[PDB]
């Protein structure tokens, strides 16, 4: 697209300010890829492999981590 | 020397679109602007009376 | 620049001129005709093209 624009895989041009900013806008997901790690957030739970999930998903009874660490008893002791 | 000057994209204000009153060999712009705004006019001919 | 031609009929054509008089020659498959009218000055003063 334009030099000040980023081209998604669907042929739609967005701005570079929308590249790696947390929200996905390129339909398929061409944005929010590569760049640097987002290192989760202060209000987000960190899975053992490095995946970031919302903190309300920690020990809710259902697995949400890829490795299933969110339901492990090591972090929440029943 | 850290903190390299890099080219990014920034938003810049868009002024109010001027109403044009149209007379026989001229235009009159009304040009409301709260802040200083650059108006540049040129003639599309041999002598560009650039104001 | 190119129009369709039936065995008989009429075709409309838009033209732009600068003369006050429309006394030019129009050709249609090389057949020449002469138009004649008086072209009024425009009312709007400023145009975008
Ligand atoms: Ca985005
Ligand atoms: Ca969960």
């Amino acid at each position: 697209c334009e030099p000040s624009q980023f081209q998604c895989t669907n042929g739609r041009c967005i701005t570079l300010l929308w590249k790696c900013d947390g929200d996905e806008d390129c339909v398929d997901g061409s944005d929010e890829k590569n760049c640097v790690k987002k290192t989760c957030a202060e209000s987000d739970f960190v899975c053992n492999n490095g995946q970031c999930v919302p903190s309300r998903w920690k020990c809710d009874g259902d697995p949400d981590c890829e490795d299933g660490s969110d339901e492990s008893p090591e972090q929440c002791h029943m | 020397i850290p903190f390299r000057l890099t080219p990014t994209v920034c938003p810049v204000p868009l002024a109010h679109t001027p109403t044009v009153t149209k007379w026989f060999k001229g235009i009159t712009l009304h040009l409301t602007a709260t802040r200083p705004t650059l108006l540049t006019t040129r003639k599309l001919g041999l002598r560009a009376d650039a104001t | 620049a190119t129009t369709h031609v039936t065995a008989t009929g009429s075709i409309t054509l838009h033209f732009s001129t600068s003369s006050p008089q429309a006394n030019f020659i129009v050709s249609l498959c090389g057949k020449k005709t002469t138009c004649n009218a008086e072209c009024k000055p425009p009312a709007d003063h400023i145009i975008g093209e």
